[PDB]
């Protein structure tokens, strides 16, 4: 819920983290939008 | 008529007039 710069796995950028509605598939690690760009991520440590 | 990229620094801005003023005239 804070504006934070972030390293999940190499994947580098800067946002607000939240919590999602959004089920990966077991081996996908992020998620992209429309025009192929970033909008969500799994946490490797607790992988929500 | 049927009608995200913010992250990328693009920007829509709204028209000066709604579209009930434009219902009124």
């Amino acid at each position: 819920n804070k504006c934070v710069n972030f390293n999940f796995n190499g994947l580098t950028g800067t946002g607000v983290l939240t919590e999602s509605n959004k089920k990966f598939l077991p081996f996908q690690q992020f998620g992209r939008d429309i025009a192929d760009t970033t909008d969500a991520v799994r946490d490797p440590q607790t992988l929500e | 008529v049927t009608l995200a990229q913010k992250f990328n620094g693009l920007t829509v801005l709204p028209p000066l007039l709604t579209d009930e003023m434009i219902a009124q005239y």
